[PDB]
Order: C-alpha cells, then sequence, then structure tokens
C-alpha cells in the first residue's frame, strides 16, 4: 500500500529520446541511467505514458496524477513515479532465438533497493535473492561467470560477447523469481552486461525521407530490444482506495498494453507492466 | 563489420611479414584482385575450397597467390594472441602451426564457427589494410 | 522542558532546489531551472509543519474546504499563524508552535557500522591563505566603496602573494581531521542532471507554444546525507516517513533521532564547526543577512564573502494552498557559507551583536558563525 | 609619491543579470560609461597615466563598444583621494538622475533609493599605495597585486521589492533593459554617448534587404513580436535564403599571457605604453573590421572582444573574420612593440597572441546557452583551462606541468538544427591555420573547384586507419597519398584530386603540431600517481585523433556552408 515493485516488460522495440547533444553518428539515442550507464527511463515518461492511456478517465488522472498543464487550478499528483531502470535485457544466443540477460550488479541494485524502498511484499523476494547472489558468489569463486538455470540451456552461446553459459546444479531458481527476472534466464557478470547495452550493440536503425524519390534527409535511430524488462517502484500515497484499486486493476489486467517511447504510428514502446507479486 | 584497427595492425605485419610489400611500399597489382576475391570464394563456394583454391602453389597466377594464404594464417595467429583467457570463453586461443597448412588445420579441428569469424575479419582486415601501399 | 531530535533526510532520487529562476515566471527564458544544492531554512520548516499535521490529520483536501473553530486553534498549537516570514527578524521567539530550534542544514557522510558521523562544512575563504594585515605606519590604505580598510596582504600560508588564477577555496567541502583538514571538492559530493520536458500534446487543436522546458537535478552521493536539529515542545511525536523537500516532488527519508533533553542545539553544531576557527576571523557557517552591509564593513578589516539569494512562499494558516504561491515580498542577500569576516582590533564583540540581533534568523538556522 | 589604483564594477554578475542582445551590449557599455565619467577629471586636468593610453579617440564614440577596461593606476599629487570619492558619489549621482531622466518607458522614478542601490551594488574601489620607485614595469605589478585581492570583498544589495507596480528597489534591469526605447526609435544615455537586435537581423545581413524597417511597419512588449516578425519576413524570403542565413556566430577572444608579456618587457627595458598603444589600434582595428565584415561588435575594446556575426556575408567566412582579427592584432603588435619583437624573439620566445572561441547556433536555441559555450570555448578549450584547472584542484600544478599550457588556440563549435555537435581545436601558430583559411577559402563556393562530399564520411569510417597511417612516421606523407587515392580509385575523383591533397597536407600538418604540443604533455600526465583515471582520460589529448577530427569538422563545415537544401 505505500512501496509497490512493476515490471515493464516491452512488447515492442523502445525509443525514449534523451534529447542530449550529440558526439558521434546515431542521431537519436535512448536514455540511460548517469551513473551505471544504463538505459533507463524516466519517471516524467513514465507518468505521462500512463496518465496518457487514463487520459479518457478524468476523475482517475486528476486523483492520481494530478492537474493537467497550464490548467488553473494546480492539483499535485497522489502518486510518486521513480525512474525506471532496466532489469533483464534479450541477448542473441544459438541453442535459442534470445536469453534473458540479469547481471550480478542489477541484482545486487534491485535488491539494495528493495530495502531501501520497503517494497510491499519484498522481504521474502529479498531473502530467495539473496541466497541466489550468495550461491552465485560462491559458484564463480571471482570469475567471470554465465549462468543458466535450465539443463537444456546449459551451453548457449552469448554472440556478442563469446561466452558460454553454464548450468550450476546447486542453485535454485524459485517459480517467482522465473516470473520476476524472465524465462531462459541467464546471470552473468556486469562487464558483460555493459558491453551488451552500449551504444556500439543495441539496435541501431537508418531511417529515411523520401520526396518523389529523391532522399530529403537521413539519420539513424537506436532504438531498445523488445522482451526488454524494466522495474520501477510506485508510492502510492494515502489515495482514494477505489481510484487506486481501479488503476491497480487496469494495469495488471493482460490487455493492457501501454506506449512509453517516441514512434508511437510505428509501434514503438508498447508494454504491459504487472505489479510484484507475493512470494 | 566495424574496422578492428588491432586486426590492421596485424594485417600491416603480416603483409610485410610474407613478403607482399615491397621494402618501397608497393605490392604486385593482382593481389588487390586476390584479397577482394577471397572473401567472395568464401561466402558462395565455402571456407575449404576457397582456402584450398587460395593456398594451392601449382597455379597459373601472375604472382605468389599462396602469399595471402600465409598472411590469413598470421593474422588469425595474432589474434588468438590477446585473446581473455577464461573458462566460459568460447575462442580456442590456440596458434596454429607453421608446419600446418591452413586447409588441414580447418579439416583437423573441425569448429569451423570461430575459424570463419576469424578468416572473414581478417580477410576484410586484409582487403582494408592492402590500400596503404602503392597498387604496382 | 524540551524534546530535542535529530532528523536526517535521505534522497530516494534526484531532487531539485528552486532558485530566482523558475520555469513559469513571467521572465524572459523561463525554460531553464538550475538547482541550488540545499535547501532553504524556511524550507526545512514548512517540511515539519506538513509532518506534524499529517500525523495529527489536518490539512486542506481539494475545494478550498474552511476549518472549524477547534483545527484553527489546534493549527495554532501546532504550527502557528504564518510561514517563515523574514518581516518578523527582529522577533525574540520562533513565530511557530511546538518548533523552537531548528540548525543549520548539514552535511553528513554516512559510511559504516555506527561508526560515527562526518559533518561536511564549506572551506572558509582563507584555506592556506595567512592574510597579515596593517603593519601600522599610517600609508597604503583603501576604500572599500567607502571609508578606510587597511590593505589585506595575503600569502599562501606554507615569498609570493595571492594569485587569484589559482584560487580555489570556494569549490571545496571540508571535514574533521586528525589535526588536518579533509578537502572534498564540489562536484564529488553532488552530481548534475539536465532534463529535457515536453507536453506531447496529441489532440487536434492545441496551440504548441510552451511545450518544453530544462530542469537541472542533483544527486548526493551514495554515502552523503542531509540533516538538522530540531527542539519540540508540548511533545508531538515527530515519525519517520516519507516527506517533501520542495522541488519537482522531491523525496526525502526522514529519520528522527532521539538526543539528550538537556543539550541545546547551537552549541552541538559548533562543536562540529570548531576545527575551522581562528582567533582574527569569523567564519559565516550559515547564510547571514544583515540589515546594513555598510555597518559590517566599517566593522572589519575585509569581507572574503559571498552574496546568496533568498526568497521564500508566503503562506498562512488560512491559505489557498492550491493556487499561486504567494513567494516573499523581498528577496535578500544573505552571505555565504564559507564567508570570512576579518575584524579589527577589538571590535568582535560589537560585530557578534550586530549578528545576533536577529533572533528569529538565529532560531530558523540563519546567522551561526563559528 | 604614491599611486591610485581603479577597480569598477561587479561585471559578471551584472551580465548574468541580463539576457537580451540589448543586455549584453548595455552593461559593458554601461562600465565603460562609468570608466569614462570617473576618470573624466583625472585626464581632462592633466595626469601622467600609464595604465591605458587614454587619449586620441576613445572617448570618441567610433561604433560603440566601450574602450575602456577597469584598471587604473594614475600618477599622484597631494589632495586627489579627496577630489576621486567626491566625484565618484557625484557621478553616481548624475547616474541616478539619467536614470530618473523620463525618456524611457518608466512608470514612478526615484533618485535618492535609486543612489543607494546603485552605490550598494557597483563596486568602484581605489588604491592609494606609496610606491617608492620610479618605473612603471614595477609600478603595475605591485599594484595589481593588491587590487586582485581587494577585488574579493561584496557589495550587498540587501532588499529587493520586485513584483508589481512602483515600489521595486531594483534599476539596473531597467537602465539594461529597456535602452533605445519606444517606436522611429528613441534614445538613452547609453545610446547618446554610443552613436541592431533581435538574433536575425545579423545572420543573414547579405541579401541587401532591411528587416528593420519592414518589422517596425508590421508591428506599428516589444522584442518577442519584433523577433516574431523578422522571423517570418525572412520566412517569405525564402528566395535566396540558404542554411547558412539562419545560423549564428558568437565570437569571443581574449588576449594571451598578457602579464607575463609584461614581465617579459620588464626584463628588457620596455614601457608598457606601447603594448597599451597596440592594445589600442587593435581595438579600434577590430571594431572597423568587424562591421565591415558585416557582424556586430558587442562587448569592448579591450583585451577581449564578444562579436555576433553571421556565418557568411559577401563570401566572406566568420572563419575569413577570425583570421583578419588575427592578423589585424598581430599587426598592431608588431607595429607597436617592434622593440621588444626584435629583441625577444631572436633567440626564442612566443609573441603575444588572441585565443579564440566561436560558437555557431540556430537563430532559435536562445543565446544565453550559447554564450555560455562560447565562453566553454574560450577558457577551458582555446585557452587550456581545463588541465590547468584539473591540475590546480588536486594541488599538482607546479612548474613542471606548468610549461607545458599550450595558448594561442581556436576552439569553435557547431550545432546543427538536431543537437549535432562539430567542436574542434587548433593551433593559431604554425602552417596549419594557415592552410586550414585557404581550404575554407577554396572549397566555400562563392554567390569554381568543386568539392566531394563522401571524403567526409571516409574521414569519420576510417578514422582508426587514419591513426595508424599517421602514426607511422616514416612513410605518413606516402601512406597518406596512397589510402586517398586507393579509396576514391574511381573516375569521378579524377576531378578532386585538389581537395584530397590539401586535405592531405592539412591533416600531416595538423598532426605534427598535435604531437609537438602534447606528446610530453600526456606522457607525464599518463605517469601522474593522483591522477584518478576519469581526470587523465579527458586530459589526455591523442594526437592524431583530434587531427583526424579538426579535418573532419572543417570538411563537414565546408559541407554546411555549400550545399542549400534545394
Ligand atoms: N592598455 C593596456 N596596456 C597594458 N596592459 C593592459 C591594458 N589593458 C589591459 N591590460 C592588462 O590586461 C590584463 C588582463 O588580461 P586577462 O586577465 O584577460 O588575461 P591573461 O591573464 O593575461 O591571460 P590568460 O588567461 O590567457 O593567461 C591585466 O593584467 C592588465 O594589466
Ligand atoms: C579587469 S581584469 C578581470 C577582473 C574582472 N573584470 C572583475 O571585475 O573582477 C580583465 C578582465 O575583465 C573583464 N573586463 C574588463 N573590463 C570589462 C568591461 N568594460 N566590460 C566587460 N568585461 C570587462 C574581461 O574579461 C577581462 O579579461
Ligand atoms: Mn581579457
Amino acid at each position: 500500500m505505500t512501496t509497490r515493485m512493476y515490471v515493464i516488460n516491452t512488447l515492442s522495440n523502445m525509443h525514449v529520446g534523451s534529447g542530449e547533444v550529440n558526439y558521434g553518428v546515431i542521431a537519436n539515442l535512448i536514455q540511460r541511467d548517469s551513473v551505471t550507464n544504463l538505459p533507463n527511463i524516466n519517471s516524467s515518461g513514465l507518468k505521462g505514458a500512463i496518465r496518457e492511456y487514463f487520459k479518457e478517465n478524468e476523475d482517475l488522472v486528476r486523483e492520481l496524477f494530478g492537474s493537467a498543464p497550464r490548467d488553473e487550478k494546480t492539483l499535485p499528483g497522489k502518486v510518486r513515479f521513480f525512474e525506471a531502470n532496466l532489469l533483464s535485457m534479450p541477448v542473441r544466443s544459438d541453442k535459442v532465438p534470445f536469453l534473458m540477460a540479469i547481471s550480478d550488479e542489477v541484482l545486487q541494485e534491485l535488491i539494495t533497493k528493495m530495502k531501501f524502498f520497503n517494497c510491499e511484499e519484498a522481504t521474502q523476494y529479498i531473502s530467495h535473492l539473496s541466497t541466489l547472489l550468495d550461491n552465485i558468489k560462491t559458484q564463480a569463486q571471482g570469475t567471470d561467470f554465465a549462468y543458466v538455470f535450465d539443463p537444456l540451456l546449459q551451453g548457449a552461446i552469448i554472440e556478442e560477447v563469446s561466452i558460454r553459459a553454464t548450468c550450476p546444479s546447486h542453485i535454485p531458481l524459485q517459480p517467482s523469481l522465473k516470473k520476476l527476472l524472465g524465462d531462459r534466464l541467464v546471470i552473468l557478470s556486469h562487464k558483460y552486461f555493459s558491453i551488451l547495452s552500449d551504444d556500439n550493440h543495441l539496435p541501431v536503425l537508418s531511417r529515411n525521407n523520401l520526396e518523389n524519390g529523391q532522399s530529403a534527409n537521413l539519420w539513424y535511430e537506436q532504438v531498445l530490444p523488445r522482451y526488454s524488462r524494466l522495474y520501477f517502484m510506485l508510492m502510492d500515497g494515502n489515495a482514494q482506495s477505489e481510484y487506486l484499486k481501479k488503476f491497480r486493476d487496469t494495469l495488471c489486467t493482460p490487455s493492457t498494453i501501454i506506449q512509453i517511447g517516441a514512434n508511437a504510428s510505428i509501434g514503438y514502446g508498447y508494454c504491459q507492466i504487472s505489479e510484484l507479486s507475493p512470494f | 563489420m566495424k574496422i578492428s584497427k588491432k586486426q590492421i595492425e596485424y594485417a600491416i605485419e603480416a603483409l610485410r611479414a610474407n613478403n607482399i610489400i615491397t621494402n618501397d611500399n608497393q605490392y604486385p597489382k593482382v593481389f588487390k584482385g586476390y584479397i577482394s576475391s577471397f572473401g567472395a570464394a568464401v561466402i558462395q563456394s565455402g571456407l575449404i575450397p576457397a582456402i584450398i583454391f587460395f593456398e594451392n602453389e601449382d597455379n597459373d597466377a601472375n604472382a605468389d597467390r599462396h602469399k595471402i594464404i600465409g598472411v590469413l594464417k598470421d593474422i588469425i595467429n595474432a589474434m588468438r594472441q590477446q585473446y581473455t583467457v577464461t573458462d566460459a570463453t568460447i575462442l580456442v586461443s590456440s596458434q596454429i602451426p607453421a608446419n600446418y597448412s591452413m586447409a588441414q588445420y580447418i579439416i583437423e579441428h573441425g569448429n569451423t564457427d570461430q575459424l570463419l569469424k576469424e578468416i572473414t575479419e581478417a580477410a576484410v582486415a586484409m582487403k582494408l589494410a592492402l590500400r596503404m601501399y602503392k597498387s604496382e | 522542558m524540551n524534546r530535542h531530535y535529530l532528523i536526517t533526510l535521505t534522497p530516494m532520487d534526484w531532487f531539485f532546489f528552486g532558485g530566482e529562476r523558475t520555469l513559469d515566471d513571467g521572465k524572459s527564458a523561463d525554460y531553464i531551472s538550475h538547482s541550488n544544492k540545499f535547501p532553504q531554512q524556511s524550507a526545512l520548516l514548512g517540511m515539519i509543519r506538513y509532518q506534524l499535521l499529517k500525523q495529527h490529520n489536518l490539512l486542506s483536501q481539494f475545494p478550498y474546504t474552511e476549518n472549524k473553530p477547534t483545527e484553527k486553534e489546534i493549527m495554532k498549537t501546532l504550527i502557528g499563524e504564518q510561514s517563515f516570514r523574514m518581516t518578523e527578524r527582529k522577533a525574540k521567539s520562533l513565530g511557530l508552535g511546538v518548533i523552537k530550534q531548528i540548525s543549520p542544514l548539514m552535511l553528513i557522510e554516512c559510511k559504516d557500522d555506527t561508526s560515527s558521523r562526518s559533518i561536511y562544512f564549506p572551506l572558509p575563504l582563507d584555506d592556506g591563505y595567512k592574510v597579515s594585515f596593517n603593519e601600522t605606519s599610517n600609508e597604503d590604505k583603501v576604500f572599500y566603496n567607502g571609508i578606510e580598510c587597511p590593505i589585506p596582504n595575503v600569502y599562501p600560508a606554507s615569498r609570493k602573494f595571492f594569485d587569484h588564477k589559482t584560487y580555489n577555496n570556494y569549490l571545496f567541502w571540508c571535514t574533521q581531521g586528525n589535526n588536518q583538514i579533509k578537502k572534498l571538492l564540489s562536484d564529488e559530493i553532488w552530481i548534475s542532471k539536465m532534463q529535457i520536458g515536453i507536453t506531447k500534446h496529441v489532440e487536434e487543436g492545441e496551440d504548441n507554444d510552451k511545450s518544453f522546458y530544462k530542469q537541472e537535478f542533483l544527486q548526493l552521493k551514495k554515502s552523503f546525507i542531509y540533516a538538522f536539529y530540531i527542539t519540540l515542545s508540548g511533545e508531538s511525536e515527530l515519525s519517520s516517513d516519507i516527506i517533501q523537500l520542495g522541488g519537482q516532488r522531491s523525496v526525502f527519508r526522514m529519520e528522527v533521532e532521539s538526543i539528550e533533553e538537556n543539550s541545546d542545539i547551537q552549541e552541538k553544531y559548533q562543536t562540529a564547526a570548531q576545527f575551522l576557527t581562528q582567533s582574527d576571523r569569523l567564519l559565516i557557517l550559515s547564510p547571514t543577512y544583515v540589515d546594513n552591509l555598510k555597518e559590517l564593513s566599517a566593522l572589519c578589516n575585509f569581507m572574503w564573502s559571498d552574496s546568496i539569494v533568498f526568497r521564500n512562499i508566503q503562506t498562512t494558516n488560512a491559505s489557498n494552498f492550491y493556487g499561486k504561491p504567494i513567494k516573499s515580498s523581498s528577496k535578500y542577500h544573505f552571505l555565504k557559507p564559507g564567508s570570512v569576516l576579518y575584524f579589527k582590533q577589538g571590535k568582535r564583540k560589537e560585530v557578534e551583536k550586530l549578528l545576533m540581533d536577529y533572533t528569529y534568523l538565529r532560531l530558523s538556522g540563519y546567522n551561526i558563525y563559528i | 609619491m604614491k599611486y591610485i589604483a581603479i577597480t569598477l564594477g561587479p561585471i559578471t554578475r551584472t551580465i548574468e543579470m541580463a539576457e537580451s542582445t540589448k543586455e549584453l551590449w548595455a552593461a559593458s557599455y554601461f562600465f565603460s560609461y562609468l570608466a569614462k565619467k570617473i576618470v573624466e577629471p583625472f585626464v581632462k586636468k592633466n595626469r601622467t597615466f600609464q595604465l591605458p593610453l587614454i587619449n586620441e579617440e576613445m572617448q570618441k564614440p567610433h561604433c560603440g563598444a566601450g574602450l575602456f577596461p577597469d584598471r587604473y593606476i594614475f600618477k599622484s599629487e597631494p589632495g586627489d583621494l579627496e577630489l576621486l570619492k567626491q566625484h565618484s558619489d557625484q557621478v553616481l549621482i548624475e547616474i541616478a538622475g539619467h536614470i530618473a531622466s523620463p525618456s524611457l518607458p518608466g512608470t514612478a522614478k526615484d533618485v535618492s533609493q535609486i543612489y543607494h542601490y546603485l552605490k550598494s551594488y557597483i563596486k568602484i574601489y581605489f588604491i592609494e599605495r606609496t610606491l617608492e620607485s620610479d618605473d612603471p614595469h614595477v609600478v603595475i605589478p605591485a599594484c595589481e597585486k593588491y587590487l586582485n585581492i581587494i577585488e574579493n570583498q561584496e557589495t550587498f544589495p540587501e532588499q529587493e521589492e520586485t513584483m508589481i507596480s512602483h515600489q521595486k528597489s531594483d534599476f539596473l534591469k531597467f537602465l539594461i533593459t529597456n535602452v533605445n526605447g519606444k517606436i522611429r526609435f528613441t534614445g538613452s544615455f547609453l545610446t547618446r554617448d554610443a552613436f541592431f537586435e533581435s538574433i536575425l537581423e545579423i545572420s543573414a545581413s547579405e541579401l541587401n534587404i532591411n528587416i528593420q524597417q519592414k518589422a517596425l511597419e508590421v508591428i506599428t512588449k516589444y522584442s518577442d513580436q519584433i523577433w516574431d516578425a523578422e522571423e517570418i519576413i525572412l520566412n517569405d524570403n525564402k528566395a535566396q535564403l540558404r542554411p547558412y542565413h539562419k545560423y549564428i556566430a558568437i565570437i569571443k577572444s581574449d588576449g594571451d599571457s598578457m602579464g607575463e608579456t609584461i614581465k617579459s618587457m620588464g626584463a628588457y627595458n620596455i614601457p608598457i605604453t606601447q603594448l597599451s598603444k597596440a592594445l589600442l589600434s587593435f581595438n579600434i582595428e577590430s571594431i572597423n573590421e568587424i562591421v565591415a565584415y558585416g557582424g556586430k561588435p558587442i562587448f569592448i575594446g579591450g583585451d577581449d572582444l564578444l562579436c555576433f556575426a553571421p556565418v557568411c556575408c559577401n563570401g566572406n567566412n566568420v572563419f575569413n573574420l577570425v583570421e583578419k582579427l588575427s592578423t589585424c592584432f598581430d599587426q598592431c603588435i608588431n607595429q607597436h612593440l617592434q622593440q621588444y619583437i626584435n629583441a625577444c624573439s631572436e633567440a626564442q620566445r612566443p609573441l603575444p597572441s588572441l585565443s579564440f572561441g566561436i560558437s555557431i547556433t540556430y537563430h532559435k536555441y536562445p543565446m544565453f546557452e550559447a554564450l555560455h559555450t562560447t565562453d566553454y570555448l574560450l577558457e577551458m578549450v582555446a585557452k587550456d583551462n581545463l588541465f590547468k584547472y584539473t591540475l590546480s584542484n588536486k594541488n599538482i600544478l607546479n612548474e613542471n606541468m606548468k610549461r607545458f599550457i599550450l595558448k594561442n588556440k581556436l576552439a569553435f563549435s557547431l550545432q546543427k538544427h538536431s543537437g549535432q555537435i562539430y567542436h574542434t581545436a587548433m593551433s593559431k601558430k604554425g602552417k596549419s591555420y594557415v592552410k586550414f583559411n585557404m581550404l575554407l577559402q577554396k572549397y566555400i563556393l562563392k554567390n569554381s573547384e568543386k568539392f566531394l562530399s563522401s571524403v567526409i564520411q571516409m574521414i569519420r569510417a576510417h578514422a582508426e586507419i587514419l591513426q595508424i597511417i599517421l602514426q607511422n612516421e616514416d612513410k605518413r606523407t606516402e601512406m597518406l597519398k596512397n589510402y586517398f587515392d586507393n579509396n576514391f580509385n574511381e573516375s569521378c575523383h579524377l576531378g578532386y584530386t585538389g581537395l584530397f591533397e590539401d586535405i592531405q597536407t592539412l591533416l600531416c600538418l595538423r598532426y605534427q603540431e598535435n604531437i609537438q604540443d602534447y606528446q610530453n604533455r600526456n606522457e607525464i600526465i599518463q605517469q601522474n600517481t593522483i591522477l584518478t583515471s576519469d581526470e587523465k582520460e579527458i586530459l589526455i589529448v591523442s594526437p592524431a585523433m583530434d587531427a583526424i577530427h579538426t579535418i573532419f569538422t572543417a570538411l563537414q563545415f565546408i559541407h554546411f556552408i555549400n550545399y542549400n537544401k534545394d
């Protein structure tokens, strides 16, 4: 009722514009965290996307997100959105189409942020995540690692950095951890995860503008690969129970799709928000 | 396939080593065509047939076409060096012996996926590095 | 008898403190906002008042509801009448109920274990510079836009003179060490972020005329927290909760620690600052206001000082709280933490008396020196 | 005997409390006006002056920049300090009366309280000092030493009342905002002592079209409406409007090691009056040639220069303007400091020069950010203040590193309407600068050497290969020619052999100058034992990649000037 974790689970390729000056080839770049240089979505972007989804519900938007711009009533929003951090990203493999890549440092940051925010039903999650991390560190013994949790997925190749994923047959992965971190999950060092999510490895697309067969303009766009998983913390202030319940149920309904990103008409940034479950 | 500067330096050293670039920075003009055609031969015929064709020394070629295979082996060996050795790494950092011909090595060691990638990148580096010299 | 609490603020995200230029003023370039490193002490007061009525469940919720004549004096005995009105600076009491004393905001480094809290202070403007004032020979005076002043001589205290191309004491922060000063750069303590913000404006006929702004957000480093001391009477148990400290929904974790009631917080702050004292100086620890700086200049041989700007949001108990906020009638110019006043022979008690005559400011956490 | 020294005004703070072209002009010329009427008494009555050459036509308005720096030390007579003080508050009083002249769009005007604010804000400091010696080259350092530390006092304007109606306590805001006035323009005392607005009129001053007149006719508070009017007037002037007609160039320059030059002249018994002569002649010629080019002089006639110039007028670049400014400064230095020139340059010494900072942005993207970008380019890039500042923060500095400080550099950035920055820096000493200028003169079309646009992307994509070629010392020129011939080896490329060889020679010269300036510096920075890796990485400049980037940015500037959206 105070702090709930939400997972984004993008269905398409996301482009959230950083709006910063460019030194390089890609004219349009995606947002990244200043400290970790990991892809992220600003709280303003999340609030805007969810507000646009709920725009037809005037009362719900007014109660949760607040007054519209250039409206004279000046109503603050009862809901505080926190920055969305990249949890899991798809990674090209050979045994399977892609792999769910979660780095040990992102797991540590998730545990730290769960402890800091005291997320709802996060005690068991923190305990089990810490057991997973401790077992991973025990197996790794300070060396770089790539750990899968399916016996079928052992020996998978991460193409970009050329590392083989081994299966630690002594570490358990609880079902709720599969539901959170993703299916076909590989755990690797942050050294490899940084390479897998830098500006040279995540997709770059060329885009054109044609005028009776004449190319008027040329530029390049970079996007976040689809099926990527991002987590953000929602602080539900002491608000109306009915509007909070309606908003939570609509967000968690599998029929909902939220567009966070730029290129809406060409299907960029459509996502499915899910809140943390028990365990 | 972005330009890899380290592979370009490897290609420069290997081109000088396998007596392609003369003391004056010039090379036989036909080698340009050799490097350009090796990649197409690898792609549309197979790695082993292309290597066998370019490794042959009984050829009616205007120059020593087999020198490019030696340069390829030198670039590949240089890439095997400076490989981050760890338990998880797929890449085999084992150097190709000089007595073994390149065709035999891929025949005896049947993991072509690494060899194919290395040979393709080494050929690209070859073609890009040959342009620093005069095309006599 | 009074009860004293130590309140520590931990930032849960990027924060922002507004300066004189805000994103929607009537001035020219109202799309770039820059963030002050510290909140105003009036923001601390509003924080405490808001949380106090939050615990007692006394707010304004939506229409401009009026309060019956029991909530009125319960808010009187809770917070008082007004915000931090700088008009009543010469009032020998805090104009606020329950709350009696608020220390200047402190930069605290919490590293690991219980250990200790490293209070961080701005560098005095003469860190390794020895000032050698008038060798009294009747010659070579200065006119500081005014009356006589005896020719400061600044040497590198380690000869040459003061070279201003290598002067950087205003970019440094300092803390207690094992008999030497530990110097931390300002950019290591804080991280700056510039945000691009828009209104997507999709609809059909809206005028795309103001749909672009630039916001500056600051982030404290991981092992760094804000803290201050409070004094509360008629004990209202200030509980730990999630707070707001101003600026685009800034969220902080309030931890309330109880200290011994037989302790005034002022000399606790001055004990923290004791490691920066020199007999010939007056180190300005918190922003200092004087109605006439000419008098202060006349009572010193040097003012190695800087200017800071103050503008407060003025709101009463029966205020809208949901409309345009009536900001302070006057922008006030305070000195900067780290400024030093080099008094003449004697007259130290006189400048102390001049500084301490503002009791509202001193109680609020302003005009604190060592 | 003793001397009297003067410092005037918190100039940077007054500039910051201002945002307009009128604003930037008005603050600087207000400080120049204060200087003029504070030193009018000590110069009208003859006093041997040695800091400026305050004679000739400085008091005469040339075009309006302000030729008066705030560094004044006269000779002294018995009883001039009281003279100075009473005329100081007297000139403050006349300024308070001048603002109290109802020639502006004012509402209510006070005199005494405006004077109180002005006294509490404007910092006018006098230094009296018994310098027991007769030599200027020793007098100036000894008094500047004290005025620098004196400048650390702060003057407080305690409290302002700036919301509504007629009671606000700040008045510099109106003295600085509503210069000129109502529409036919009116004038303020700034304008009377002086004898141009928006951002676009001096970006397209080539079409021989008077946007001010038509905009005034259309409009007939002010700045926004006329800004929009100028915008849409040169919008429907689309017929001959090139993409460089909507880009604004801000030029900022400062003198390099002026105090060091003074100290070097002191060794050779050379008066500072010659330096004053050279600086004043350079400033006059700078104003003349800046208005001749088609730009606008804004800031000063001291050792700085802030100019607002169009990118290209009458086939003349902003880079042509910078080259002419550098040549004018060098000519004045040589002409007046000829003695110092042939006395200290034979054995070895660098002569005084000026570093340049240029920012080219859209006419939109407000000029406050562009001005700060220009300040950064001049300070921390052109003058190598990143190196010095970073080392001084960690208390390394020391004489070994200080001898590696580089000056006489030009830094420029181009932010196209999108967010792509083209930023490089190059030395104005040596042949690389002249080759750069000749290349820009060559391949920029007039209103007929041809330009190839695909070489630009070759430079970017093949940057690593070009780095290898440049680092190969023995056969660098041969390898560069072979690379540029093997690439671009098609029939269409035979017409661009002049471009290729020009690029090769400029790149080789840039690399040679880069290695000479930076190699030992980078080596010693790498060995430093307290520098963090972040600081080492932002301080270590790769000699070859910087030259490649300079050539790339020069080529992209040529293409940006040449190509029209047709
Ligand atoms: N007319 C003049 N004659 C001689 N010197 C002058 C004159 N006008 C100004 N100066 C000198 O200009 C100096 C100010 O220069 P400034 O501080 O901008 O640059 P700098 O410190 O020499 O250069 P840099 O930052 O490149 O090291 C003053 O020290 C003053 O002595
Ligand atoms: C006077 S010293 C620096 C002192 C600095 N102006 C101050 O007020 O403390 C030289 C510098 O002052 C600035 N300056 C001097 N006279 C100026 C004027 N009239 N207008 C604007 N800037 C000026 C220029 O930046 C120049 O490089
Ligand atoms: Mn200067």
